[PDB]
């Protein structure tokens, strides 16, 4: 039959789509974690700068 | 044959694509929501 052909045609597209769309929902979850990570790394860098500078200022004053 | 077999099957083959587009979008939206809220927490924290 012609109908036994057709059911294999949907079940084929509808797995490719759902693997593509779990390869976007994975990729985003990665890039966002590495984003979140880097936005606290940069937060680390700032704190040092502002404390190293500050201690020198208060020393020179005294 | 008879065209009523494949006529009323086509309108199920059509549903098999349709439910596919749904669960593609509705999954990638959640991840974007999880990213948005994650990078907001990373501000709330950084500023605190």
């Amino acid at each position: 039959k012609l109908e036994a052909i057709l059911s294999q045609e949907v079940e084929a597209e509808i797995q490719a789509l759902l693997q593509e769309a779990e390869a976007k929902a994975e990729a985003v979850k990665r890039e966002a974690e590495e984003k979140a990570k880097a936005l606290l790394q940069a937060r680390e860098r700032a704190l040092e700068a502002q404390y190293r500078a500050a201690l020198r200022r208060a020393e020179s004053a005294g | 044959g008879l065209i009523k077999s494949l006529a009323e099957k086509e309108k199920q083959l059509l549903e098999r694509l349709e439910a596919a587009k749904k669960e593609a979008e509705e999954r990638v939206k959640r991840a974007e929501a999880e990213a948005k809220a994650l990078l907001e927490e990373a501000e709330a924290k950084a500023k605190a």
